[PDB]
């Protein structure tokens, strides 16, 4: 469920 | 133990000066060096600016992370053990973009032996860990305006989700007046906020996922 830190 | 009605690591000589990852998505790596530089000053009463950089270039695919393009505080800590060190800042110091690697062992300036995941949405257990372990790394949903022009108070923002974006550190919690709020650095340089910090809603429903991927790192 963590998402990377990927719309930035 | 009793839990503490405020906490400020800053107050302990615990948390590094506040870093600008300029026009780099590498927020993630600042977090994780953040949480584990208030580890290092606990384990050898030094504070240390860790190298943001080195987890850029060398905590890379393997660990599900890609520079400039994003990545996970958790697999950097894992990185960080894996390699059996990262190198200081101003060894291998910041340049906001993907880079070779470039570790030296020679110029290690802090182990990690293990990191720890803290259950989701859980602002109570979060609360716990910032009392009696140190700054926790932690994603926020900061993709609204209102988050990059905060000024000062508690920030609250009816748009947020708990779906997490940004990564930050919890370096304490207090409240502003009744106001309960966590005390968040931020990479974003000085101007950004409160001298690089905002001020989070706390205990308002896990506002804007703070307390969604909580992680810290111990030495
Ligand atoms: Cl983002
Ligand atoms: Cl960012
Ligand atoms: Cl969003
Ligand atoms: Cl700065
Ligand atoms: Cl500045």
């Amino acid at each position: 469920a963590k998402h990377r830190m990927v719309m930035w | 133990r009793i839990l503490p009605d405020s906490v400020d690591w800053r107050e302990k000589g615990c948390v590094t000066e506040v870093k600008d990852q300029g026009s780099c998505g590498a927020c993630w790596a600042f977090s994780a060096v953040g949480a584990l530089e208030a580890q290092l000053k606990l384990k050898t009463g030094k504070l240390v600016s860790l190298s943001a950089q080195n987890l850029v270039d060398c905590s890379t695919e393997k660990y599900g992370n890609k520079g400039c393009n994003g990545g996970f505080m958790t697999t950097a800590f894992q990185y960080i053990i894996d390699n059996k060190g990262i190198d200081s800042d101003a060894s291998y110091p910041y340049k906001a973009m993907d880079q070779k690697c470039q570790y030296d062992s020679k110029y290690r300036a802090a182990t990690c032996s293990k990191y720890t995941e803290l259950p989701y949405g859980r602002e109570d257990v979060l609360k716990e860990a910032v009392a009696n372990k140190g700054p926790v790394s932690v994603g926020v949903d900061a993709r609204h305006p209102s988050f990059f022009l905060y000024r000062s108070g508690v920030y609250y923002e009816p748009s947020c989700t708990q779906n997490v974006n940004h990564g930050v550190l919890v370096v304490g919690y207090g409240d502003l007046n009744g106001k309960e709020y966590w005390l968040v650095k931020n990479s974003w340089g000085h101007n950004f906020g409160e001298e690089g910090y905002i001020r989070m809603a706390r205990n308002k429903g896990n506002h804007c996922g703070i307390a969604s991927f909580p992680s810290y790192p111990e030495i």
